[PDB]
Order: C-alpha cells, then structure tokens, then sequence
C-alpha cells in the first residue's frame, strides 16, 4: 500500500483547516445575527419616524375638511366689523368640525 | 474495494458548493436592494438637509433680533 | 376809483393773503402724507412675492372659482 | 400731342378699371359680413334651433315608450290582477253562500228531526215507561207478586197450624191411653 | 366787470361743490381704508408672533434634546418607571443634580487630601 | 379752462375713492386670530371649532377602525372623509408614479359638497340605504326582488311561464322569514338603541306567535293524517 | 360808513366768505388725517401715521423674513453647498 | 414731352396698382365662392339646397388682359339692374330674412312642441297617480280576498261546528232511545221471568209442604200402630 | 504507540473530517436561511417605511421646489 | 490524493473569495445605510420635525 | 491543495473581520439613534376629526330616510303580525274541528 | 381779473396731488389684498397645526422645561470640572 504516514499528514492538515473553517463559520453565524438586529432596530426608529411623520398628512387633510365654510357662507356674511358699510352675526368661522375617541377607550 | 467515505465527503462537499453558490446569490440580490433604496433615499437627506438649514436659521434670527420668547 | 371800491379792492388783497398763506401750509402737509404713503408704499411692495410664493399651499377663490 | 391722346386714354381706361375693381371689392366684402354675421349666423342658429326640435322630439318618444309600453302596460297588467280579484272574489262570495245555505238547512233539518221526530218519540217513550210499565205492568206485576206471596203465606201457615193440631192431637192420645 | 363778475360766480360755486366732495371722501371713505389696513396688518402682527413663538418652543425643545445624556436619563426613568412607577423620587433631575453635588464635594475632599498627602 | 379740467380730474379721483373696495378678513384669519384674542374668546372659539361628541353617538353611527385608526360611517355610504382620504390616497399613488404634486396642494371638497348640500338647501334612483343594502346582500333574485318590492311597493317581475310577460307581486307575497332577516340586517346597519329594542320585540313576537304556529302547523298536518286514516278506517 | 357795492358783487363776496370757511374745513379735516396725538387726547380712533406706516410696516417686515425669505435662504444655502462639494470633488479629481 | 413723361409714369404708377387691385378682387371672388359654398352645405344640412349659382359672382379672370385703349368699366362686369348692391345683394337680404323667418317658424314649432311637451307629462303624471290609486286598490284587494275569505272560512268552520256538536247530540239521544227501549223491555220481560219463577218455585214448595204433611201423616200412622201393637 | 490503535487514529480523522463537514453544511444552511427569511425581508419593510417617510412630507416637497426650482 | 476532491476544493475557494467580494459590497452598502438613517432620518427630518411638532403642541395646549 | 484550502481559510477570516466591523460601527451609529426614537418620538394618535356636516347628515337619514323606512316597516309588519294572529285562528278552529270528529267516529 | 389768473395754479397743484394720492391709495389696496391673502395661508396652515395638537398625545413633552434648561447647563459645566480634574489627575500620575 501507499505509506500510511503521507495521507495521515493530509488528513490532519485537512482536519485542522475543517476546524478552523467550521469556526469562521459560527462566527459568520453570530455576525449575521447581530447584523439582522442593527437593522430590525434602525427599521423601528425609521417606523417611529413615519409615525412622527403622519401628522403632516393628517393636519392636511384638517385643513381640507375645514375648508368648506367658504363655499358654505356666502359674499354677504364677510363684511364683520370694520367692513360693515352705514347706512351676534356669526363672524364667520369654518366649517364646524367635531373629534370622535379612536384609540379603542370611549 | 474502495474506501467508504470518499463519495460521503464528495456528496457533502458537492451540497457545501450548492449552498454557498445560494448565499452568493442571495447576498447579491441583497446589494440589489440595498443599491436602489440607497438612490431611492437620495432625496430624503436633501430635505433634511433644508429643514436643518431652515432650523439653524431660524434660531440665528432669533438672535439677530431679542424676539426669542422664553419658554414655558 | 371809488372809496368803497378801493375798500373791497384792499379786502379781496388782504383775504387773498390768507388764501395763499393757507394753501402753502395744505401743499406742505399734503406733501408730507403723500411721501408718507409712497413710503408705506415702498416697504410693502416687497410682500407681494411672499404673498404669491406662498399662496401655493391653499389658495380657495383662485382655484375653487376656476372650476366655476 | 397724338401719343399724349392715347396715354390719356389708358389713364383713363386705367382710372375707371381700378374704381369698378374697388367697387366691386368693397360690395363682396359688404355682402360677405352679411353672409357671415347675419346669413350663416341665422343658419346656425336654426340647426341649433332644429337639433333642440330633435331633442324634444326624442323626448317625446321616449316618453310614449314609457307611456304604452311602460305606463299603459303597468295599468293593463294591475287591471287585470285587479279584475282577476274581482271574480274571484265573486266567486268566493258565491261559494260561501252556497255552503253557508248548505250548512243551514243541514243543521235547521237535522234539529227539526231533533225537536219534531225524535224528541216526540222520546216523550212516547216516556209516558210508555211510566203510565203503561212503571205504573201498569210492572206495578201489576208486583201486585201479583204480593198477592201470590200472601196466598202461599197463608197456605204455608195453615199447614203449620195442621202440625200443631195434630202434635197437640198425639199428645191427648198419649194421655188418653193412661 | 359784470361778465367776469359772473365767470367767476360759477368757477367759486363748482370750486365749492368739488371741495364739498373732496371733504366728503376724506372724512367717509378714507378713514374707514386706513382703519382696515391698520387692523389687517394687526392681525399678520398677531399671527407672525405666534409662529416666532412655535419657533422658539422648538427651538427649545430641539436643544434640550439635542443632548445624549438627557436622552439616557430619561430612558433609564422609562425602563424604571416599567420597573416599577410609584418611585418617582427614584428618577428625577433634581436628585440627579443632589448627588452630582454628593460626588464633586467628594471629588474636592479628595483633592484636598491629596495635596495634604 | 384748464381749472374746468383739473376739477373734472380730481372728480374722477374722489370718485375712484369712492369705488376702491378693500379685501374683508376670510375665513382661517377669523378662527386663529379669535381662537389667539383673550382667554374667553379663545375658550369659546375651543367650543365653537371642535365639539367633543358623545361616544354612543359616535358608535351607533360610525365603524372605529382601531388597527388603521380610521373612521367610517356604518352604511358604508361615502362621505366627506372617504372624498378627501381618497383622493389624498390617489394622490399619492399618483405620486408614487413619478408624477408631480398638484397645485394648490390643499383642495376644497368642492364637487361632493356642492351636489349634496345644494340639495339639502333645497329640500339608480334610490337612496343610500337601500344603494348600500343591495350592496351587502347577495344577487339573490329573491332577496332583490323583495328590496325592489319595498322601495315602490311591489315588484314588477318576469313571469316564468312561456309567455313572457310582467306581472306585480307584493310585500305580503315572500315569507316573513325573508322580511324578517332584510329587518335584521337593517338593524345591523343601525345599531342605534331605539331600533334594537324594536327588533328584540318584534322577532320574540315572532319567536313565540309564528314559531308555535309553525309547531302546530305541523302538527295539525300530523293529525289530519290520522283524520284521513280514521276516515278510511270508518 | 356802509359800503354801497353791487348786490351780484356783494353776492360774490358772501361766496368768499362760503368758500373761505369750507376750505378752512377741509384743512381741519386733513389735519385730523395727519392729526399724530392719536388715542393720545380723548379719541379712540387712529390717524395714518407711523402708527400705520414704516414703524408699523417694518415690525411686520423684520418677522416676514422668518416665512418668506429665510425659506428661500436655507435652499439657496443648500445648492450652494453641492456646488462646494462639487467643486471639491472635481479638485480631488483632478 | 414734360406732359408725356408725367402720364407715362402716372399710367404706369394706375397699371400696376390695378394688376394688384384685380388679384385682390380676384382673391375676394374666390374665398367669396368658398363661403357660399360654405353657405350652400349648410342650408342644404337642413333640407334647404341653395342654388350655389344665384349667389355666386361672376367676373372674367381675363378683363385686364384686354390692351388699355379699350375701356374697361363697371357696366360691363353689372350692367344697370344686375350690380351686386342692386340684384346680388338685395337676394341675399332676401334670401336672409327667408332664413330669418324659417328660424321664428321653427322657434314656433319648438314651443308648440314644449307646450306638448309639458301637457305630456301633465298627462303622463294622471296616468301615474291613476296607476297608483290601482295598485292601492290591488293591494287592498289582495288583502281584502285575505280576510275575506278568511272570514268566510271561520263562519263555514262555525256552522260547522255547530253541526258536528248538534249531530253528535242526536248521536247521542239515538243511543239514548235505544238503551232505555231496551232497558225498559229487559224490566219487562225480567219481572215477568221473575213473576213465573217465582209461581214455580211457591208451587214446588207448595208441593213440598203437602208431601211433608203426607210424610207426618205417615210417621203418625206408623207410630200409632207400633204403639197399638204393642 | 500501537498499530491497530493507529489505524483507530486514521478512521478517527477520517470521523471528524466528517463530523467537521457537517458542521460546515448546517452553519452555511442557516447562515443562507437567516440571510433569505430575516434580513431581506427587513430590508423590504424598510423601504416600505422610507417610501412613506418621503411620501407623507412631500407637500414641503413641492412647496421647497416650487421657489428653489432644485 | 483525490482529483475530484481537489476541483471540490477549488470551487469552494472561488465561491468564497467571490463571497468575500460581495459581503465587502454589502458592507459599503449598510455602512450609507446606516449614514442615511442616523444621519438624516433621524438627525435631521426627525429631530427638527419633532422640534416643530412638540413645540407647536405645548403653545397651543398652553392656551387650551 | 493547501493552496486552495488556505485561500479558502483567508477569505472567511476576511468576511468574519469585515462583519465585525461593520456590526460594530452598525451598533455605535444606532445607539444614540435607538436613544432618540424610543422616547420623544414617541407618537399617540387619540382622536381623528370627524365634520359636524357628516353628523348631521347621518342623523337628517336616521330621522328622514331610516325613521320612515322603519315606520311604514313596523306598520307593514303589525298587518303582518294580523294575519300570523287570523292564521293561527283559523289553525285552531280547524283543530277542534278534526279532534271533535276523531272523537265522534271513534266512540261510534 | 388776475385774481382767476392766481387761482388757477393752486387747483392745479391740488389736483395733482390729490390724483397722485388716487395712485398711492390704489397700489396700498394692492398691498393690502396681498397681505391679507397671506394672513390666510398662514392662518390654515396654523389651523391645521392646531387642530392636529387637539388630537393627538406626545406622551413624552416635558413641563418645566426651565429647571432642565439650567439644570443641562450647570451639568455641563460640571462634566467640563471633570474632565479638567481628571486630566490634571492623570498628568500627574504620568509625571
């Protein structure tokens, strides 16, 4: 047979290259574990950006709603105080809006 | 007549190629989408940027002028 | 010319006078309100191009009475 | 002076050409505006005016489609549910004098065999029990029952006193043979 | 003369009809302009104070947050108040400050030693 | 003549000051600026621009949508929030396009007021209520039929037979489990208070008149059975 | 001794004193436009003035700035920045 | 030859202000001829087909070609009685207030036609409560048969209750009548059983107690033999 | 040492080349499992977050370049 | 030793240089990430929108 | 061989110290980051703002629409509880009907 | 006679005047409408701000943001004593 010691040296080798390699590997492991939490964590302050965010988009659609009191009132209604021309009036606020409770407690 | 594990190793190593051949193509696509969010965002910090601006300025004018009122 | 004459001659003189010296003071005092004005005048003409450039967020008649 | 002749003549000749093309120009353009603001405005106002005709005449149409076909159709159709009604309801009148009188003379007979056969027979019955059996036959009947009794009472006690007579008849010839 | 005696009869009776009307417009139509602008601008006064004073909150507020440590305290008085909510003496600023002022007179005392030492 | 001309000009001016027209305060002026004068002024103006509403109300008119934290009304008829959210969601999709943002960026309701509240002053074809309940029912042609019926009082429909032709049926002609169900469906759509305690009457009333009824229905037809039996028998 | 003058002229002269009083009212009148003691006497109306005009115009004008043109500012201060890292960029380039 | 030369130039000057002045008026006939075909579809879109012909201008593109010693005037073009200010024009006037006159017949014919309009839904809203009114009372009368032979079912039901009670009652009293018939003639005929069992048994007994006496009678003799005897 | 024993030696390097293999395959298989299921979709939700975040504010959007012309 | 094995083993290293090449890449990639979000997400929009909002909220609930 | 294999060993050590690093800077930019979102960027949304129009609206339909639909509703429905109640008489008279003529044919 | 003569000019003077006043009262409505459109847009902006603070809860908003205000200043001026006293500390254990 081919002596024994050549492929018992190529073995170890091999062995100790495989532990090595399996150890990279579990720290690769760990890395893309911590990797995926540092973006879990960015992506929930990003989430809690938007909430910050959405009261623009909100305050927008107010803004719309109330805005029907123009079209509502008429030319006449706007002449208020110093505008009276001589010869208790409502003065003329928008359109009269109300709140309703959302976050599940009445 | 040949030594048993050879073709184990083979098989297991022909399925280690397989798998890390699917890493590298999961990683890629990865980049992908990291690439494009990346110019997709290419406009936030621009806006940023202006509010910061716009900040930092308004609090310079509030010193040019002693109109800053003191907070509640 | 006649004393009476000659008397209304001197009164039309006299209150003549005081037209004129009541005129300049009406020129003056009007041409101080008319630079006051062109003055106010002067400091508001800028506001305009605020007034425009911030119109876009909510304009109402320019837009409500286009669909008119 | 003869060259001078012929020159006025074509100035002439050029004078009149150019007034008769200035005239002609200035009556087409009157008759033009005409045309324009006055004849073909007058026309399109009268295929304005013929395409509202067309309009109300499809109204119209429409409106007959909605009447005959639509409306008329409607009241034909209730109508005739409603004169369907009406029959029937005349004939569920008629049947419901017909069986009210069948039920009438059913029961009006039936109580008349009740009051004038049957109650009749009854009170037969009666007077038949009492003045004839009660009172007659079964009282006659018991009558002789007593009377029987009494015979065969009378009968039995005679034989009880010929015992004793002739007990009483031994008892002396007892004596007697002293 | 009677002809210029009478021109200038009606040059003074229209003079006096136009400054009638000129007295007129100044005392009816020109007040009332002024007083609209006036209250016009009033208002745009009122409303560019209230924005200066929105600005000014942020502004506050923005450098109070623009610290981290402020940041830190009032995130340990968050997880304490999950911990447990009654202690609110536990987490405050001023007992914060109070053993801030413990640890300088500390730090001076040692330092006082040292240079005894 | 040249005083004659300065007189005819300073006449046209005074008139010219006469004609000058000066912009009124509006609308959002008014509110923010009584909303900002004094601490009554804006107490009321807190009152009058946003009225707190009472929350049975509330609820028996409108879905509360807690995981979108929306709003809606309980018909599902469209009002001015499914207008203005819509088209801000549209927008925004429009947006999302590539397309560029609209000017002015606030909209005023225009169209779906104005078709409404004109209306209002005033005061396919059928309403909203029945709209949103052919809606929620399914294309049963029976339950359509029936909801035809009591909107114009009876329902014209096809006759099954060869002869095709159209003939009226009544309220009273479908089973009153059939109204009965339209009913709760109604009272569904309107939780309101009122209407729930009409609904628990009227459906115990039919629990226990309509139900026994049916109970001795069949039983009567159980025993006529045993009439004609006994009827064969002598 | 009483002046015996035509009575057209003296007419005329009864329309100097008319016209005399009538212009001194619409001095007072613009006096009391220019008038500067405003709610200063007994009054509570206010006359154009300072009150009105560049004291007043300039308050609102040193706050507008905070809206309008600071606005524009901060993007204008923006594009000149990537102007400045351009310029940067094109120097480490080059 | 100054006089020459002046009218030289002047004609030359009229010459080509009259070639352009043609072109002009020759422009000004063609797009004229465009508008009265114009005209012409127009007309004809309603029914109404102009004469294109009547209206249109004629004029000879080749008048000018003519040399200038030969005049060239308005006669030629419109003599008297056909200029366009006197025929032309006037049939056009004419042929407008024809138009004119066609739109008040049709502005007439469309209110006759909106007044049958207005009395068609006048007629139309009749026929509509008259259909409701009907079916008011086909729904009544659907309701009416309801209770009405409902009603008739619940009398019928009640006569025949009273039937079934009644006809049970004589049911009833038939039984009756036979079981006291039977019973009275079973009293009878008992107590007359009885009556001759009775006879019977009294006359067995009878017989009884005269063979009990014949008995006595016997022991007696016997007894008074035996005593004699002895 | 020994020669069987060494033989044993020889199979046991061939064992924990084996074992070490394994090992190899299971730590990459989840390494591809925690790079498919995990991360990716986070990054997905991100810019899920990032395109409201740009699409909430954009009203200052139009309003910055309306007068910036950036 | 083992050809096939040998070859086994080369397409190991080229997968994992070209590995190592694309988890470079990705490292750039997260670290502008990581620069956008901190930075401008956070740093800028949300700090000085935060600012805005709570400001305007405690000067209107101050005139409640 | 040893080439590939060492080839293969220097290029996982250069991912795993390349993921180190980054993981590290990843922590240290996210943790002032972290700090500022968990709390005053905290955000609760109360109420949402409903028009007084819609309001009246719905209630004008309860009271104009609905309350009529439900009058001539519970009116229909009453009629409807009339004829169940004739029914359920005609049901019963029907019933002493047949039990009275089971109970006469069966007694004779 | 040149009495006209006189009064002439004046009314000419006052007419420009006033005529020029017409002009300046003109481009101040102007001025005035713009202003007032403005008031607008800012007024629904600040409503639309207000009306969503009426709605919505920053659970995190301090109160007396003066006592953290000096107590952050006085705190910083007491980490800045830090670090003075540690460096000098450890320069001089170094030394």
């Amino acid at each position: 047979m081919d002596s024994i010691d050549e492929q018992i040296a190529i073995k170890r080798k091999e062995l100790q290259s495989l532990q090595k390699i399996t150890s990279l590997t579990d720290g690769l492991k760990i890395q893309l574990t911590e990797l995926n939490e540092q973006i879990k964590e960015m992506g929930m302050n990003a989430d809690s950006v938007a909430q910050l965010m959405n009261n623009w988009d909100s305050i927008i659609n107010n803004i719309s709603q109330a805005s029907l009191g123009l079209l509502q009132y008429a030319e006449g209604d706007y002449e208020i105080g110093p505008w009276k021309d001589s010869k208790e009036d409502l003065v003329p606020l928008p359109e009269t809006m109300v709140r309703i409770r959302v976050d599940g407690n009445e | 007549m040949e030594n048993p594990h050879e073709q184990v190793q083979a098989n297991i190593l022909s399925r280690i190629i397989g798998n890390v051949k699917r890493l590298n193509e999961s990683v890629a696509i990865l980049n992908q989408e990291l690439v494009t969010i990346n110019n997709r965002n290419k406009n936030l910090e621009i806006m940023g940027a202006i509010c910061d601006n716009y900040h930092s300025s308004v609090q310079f004018n509030l010193e040019a002028t002693n109109n800053k009122k003191p907070p509640l | 010319i006649s004393t009476t004459d000659k008397y209304f001659i001197e009164q039309r003189n006299i209150v003549l006078q005081e037209i004129n010296e009541t005129m300049n003071s009406i020129l003056n005092g009007l041409n101080g309100l008319n630079i006051s004005l062109e003055s106010s005048i002067a400091v508001g003409r800028e506001f305009q191009s605020v007034s425009d450039l911030w119109k876009t967020l909510y304009d109402g008649l320019e837009s409500l009475s286009d669909e008119a | 002076k003869k060259t001078l002749d012929d020159l006025t003549a074509q100035q002439k000749n050029l004078q009149d050409t150019v007034t008769t093309f200035e005239t002609i120009i200035s009556e087409l353009y009157d008759v033009l505006r005409i045309i324009s603001s006055e004849v073909q405005e007058s026309n399109r106002t009268e295929t304005e005016l013929v395409g509202l005709k067309q309009n109300l005449i499809n109204n119209k149409l429409k409106l007959m489609n909605v009447l005959e076909t639509g409306i008329m159709y409607k009241l034909e159709i209730l109508q005739e549910q409603l004169d369907l009604q009406l029959k029937n309801l005349e004939k569920l009148s008629q049947d419901t004098k017909e069986e009210s009188r069948l039920n009438d003379t059913k029961l009006m007979d039936l109580q008349i065999k009740y009051e004038n056969e049957i109650k009749p027979k009854i009170d037969k019955t009666d007077i038949f029990i009492q003045e004839e059996l009660i009172s007659g036959k079964i009282n006659k009947l018991n009558d002789e029952i007593k009377q029987l009794q009494k015979d065969f009472e009378v009968e039995v006690k005679e034989i009880e006193i010929e015992y004793s007579l002739l007990s009483g008849h031994i008892n002396k010839y007892m004596n007697e043979m002293l | 003369t009677t002809q210029s005696l009478l021109k200038e009869s009606e040059s003074l009776d229209k003079i006096t009809a136009m400054i009638k009307n000129v007295t007129a417009a100044l005392k009816n139509n020109l007040p009332v302009y002024v007083n609209q602008v006036h209250e016009v601008c009033k208002s745009t006064n009122s409303i560019l104070d209230s924005w200066i004073n929105i600005h000014s909150q942020a502004g506050y507020i923005h450098k109070l947050m623009s610290d981290q440590t402020y940041l830190k305290l009032i995130n340990d008085r968050l997880h304490n108040e999950n911990v447990n909510t009654n202690d609110e003496d536990g987490s405050t600023l001023h007992n914060v400050i109070a053993l801030k002022k413990k640890e300088i007179l500390d730090l001076r005392q040692k330092l006082e030693n040292r240079k005894g030492e | 003549e040249s005083l004659d001309r300065c007189i005819d000009d300073i006449n046209r001016a005074v008139d010219s000051m006469s004609t000058l027209y000066f912009k009124p305060p509006g609308i959002f002026h008014n509110a923010i600026l009584q909303g900002a004068s004094n601490k009554a002024s804006i107490r009321k103006d807190i009152t009058r621009l946003i009225k707190d509403c009472n929350h049975d109300e509330a609820y028996l008119l409108f879905k509360v949508n807690p995981e979108k934290q929306s709003v809606s009304r309980r018909d599902g008829k469209e009002g001015v929030f499914d207008y203005v959210i819509k088209r801000d969601t549209d927008m925004k999709r429009n947006r999302r396009l590539g397309r560029p943002g609209e000017k002015p960026i606030i909209h005023v309701p225009k169209e779906v007021y104005l078709n409404k509240d004109r209306l209002d002053l005033n005061n396919n074809s059928s309403s909203g209520t029945f709209k949103a309940l052919s809606a929620v029912f399914k294309d049963d042609p029976q339950i359509q039929r029936l909801l035809y019926a009591l909107e114009n009082g009876s329902v014209l429909m096809e006759e099954e037979s060869n002869n095709q032709r159209r003939k009226t049926i009544f309220v009273e002609d479908f089973p009153t489990d059939l109204i009965l169900k339209v009913m709760a469906e109604v009272t569904d759509l309107w939780p309101l208070t009122e209407f729930k305690q009409d609904y628990d009457q009227l459906y115990h009333n039919y629990e226990q008149l309509s139900s026994k009824l049916r109970f001795i229905k069949k039983e009567v037809l159980l025993q006529d059975d045993r009439l004609k039996t006994m009827s064969q028998y002598h | 001794m009483e002046h015996n003058l035509s009575p057209l002229q003296q007419e005329v002269l009864d329309k100097y004193k008319q016209l005399s009083l009538d212009l001194k009212a619409l001095d007072e009148t613009i006096k009391e436009l220019n008038y500067s003691q405003h709610r200063q006497q007994h009054s509570q109306q206010e006359t154009v003035s300072p009150d009105e005009i560049l004291q007043e115009m300039r308050d609102i004008e040193v706050k507008i700035g905070l809206v309008g043109t600071l606005l524009k500012g901060s993007v204008y201060s923006l594009i000149l920045q990537r102007k400045q890292e351009q310029e940067s960029l094109g120097s480490n380039s080059k | 030859n100054i006089q020459s030369d002046k009218l030289t130039s002047s004609i030359k000057s009229r010459k080509l202000e009259a070639e352009g002045i043609f072109k002009s008026l020759l422009d000004t006939l063609r797009q004229y001829d465009s508008s009265i075909q114009n005209l012409t579809r127009s007309r004809s879109q309603l029914g109404h087909n102009v004469n294109d012909s009547s209206l249109k201008i004629n004029i000879s593109e080749n008048l000018l070609d003519r040399d200038f010693h030969e005049g060239i005037s308005y006669e030629q073009l419109f003599p008297k009685g056909s200029g366009i200010n006197e025929s032309i024009k006037k049939s056009i006037l004419k042929l407008n207030d024809e138009i004119q006159e066609r739109i008040k017949t049709i502005e007439k014919d469309n209110i006759t036609l909106e007044k049958d309009i207005k009395n068609l839904k006048h007629d139309i809203n009749e026929k509509t409560q008259i259909n409701e009114k009907l079916e008011l009372e086909l729904s009544e009368a659907n309701s009416k048969f309801e209770l009405s032979k409902q009603e008739n079912e619940r009398l019928l039901v009640a006569q025949r209750i009273e039937i079934e009670k009644m006809e049970k009652k004589i049911n009833d009293s038939n039984l009756l009548m036979k079981t006291k018939i039977s019973d009275a003639e079973e009293l009878v005929t008992s107590t007359e059983l009885k009556l001759e069992e009775l006879k019977v048994d009294l006359n067995r007994k009878r017989y009884k107690l005269h063979q009990q006496v014949i008995h006595v009678i016997d022991i007696t003799s016997k007894f008074k033999i035996n005593i004699q005897s002895s | 040492m020994d020669s069987a024993s060494k033989e044993e030696t020889l199979e046991k390097l061939d064992q924990e080349i084996t074992v070490n293999l394994q090992k190899i395959d299971s730590n990459l298989s989840f390494c591809f499992h925690k790079i498919t299921q995990d991360i990716i979709p986070h990054v997905a939700t991100y810019s899920e977050i990032c395109e409201r975040i740009m699409d909430s504010t954009e009203w200052l959007g139009t309003m910055f370049q309306e007068t910036g012309l950036v | 030793m083992n050809a096939n094995k040998q070859r086994q083993y080369n397409q190991l290293a080229h997968e994992l240089r070209e590995l190592q090449t694309n988890l470079q890449e990705t490292t750039k990639q997260l670290d502008i990430m990581s620069k956008q979000c901190n930075e401008n997400l956070v740093g800028q929009l949300g700090k000085v929108h935060g600012s805005w909002l709570i400001g305007s909220y405690i000067y209107y609930m101050e005139q409640m | 061989m040893t080439d590939a294999l060492e080839q293969s060993v220097l290029a996982l050590e250069g991912t795993v110290s390349v993921l180190k690093d980054s993981v590290e800077s990843l922590k240290c930019a996210n943790e002032p980051s972290t700090n500022l979102a968990s709390t005053m960027l905290q955000t609760k949304r109360v109420f949402r703002l409903v028009p007084e129009y819609d309001v009246e609206r719905s209630k004008l339909d309860l009271i104009e629409e609905v309350e009529p639909l439900v009058r001539t509703l519970g009116d229909k429905l009453r009629k409807s509880m009339g004829r169940m109640q004739r029914e359920l008489d005609t049901l019963q008279q029907t019933y002493e009907l047949n039990d009275l003529r089971l109970k006469k044919n069966i007694s004779m | 006679n040149t009495i006209q003569q006189l009064l002439l000019p004046k009314i000419r003077e006052l007419s420009d005047s006033i005529i020029t006043l017409d002009s300046n009262f003109t481009r101040l409505n102007f001025i005035h409408e713009s202003l007032a459109d403005l008031n607008e847009s800012l007024g629904s902006l600040l409503y639309g701000i207000m009306s969503n603070s009426w709605c919505v809860e920053f659970s995190q908003a301090p109160h007396d943001i003066q006592d953290d205000l000096i107590a952050i200043k006085q705190l910083k001026s007491l980490e800045d004593e830090k670090n003075n006293l540690v460096m000098e500390l450890s320069n001089m254990e170094r030394g």
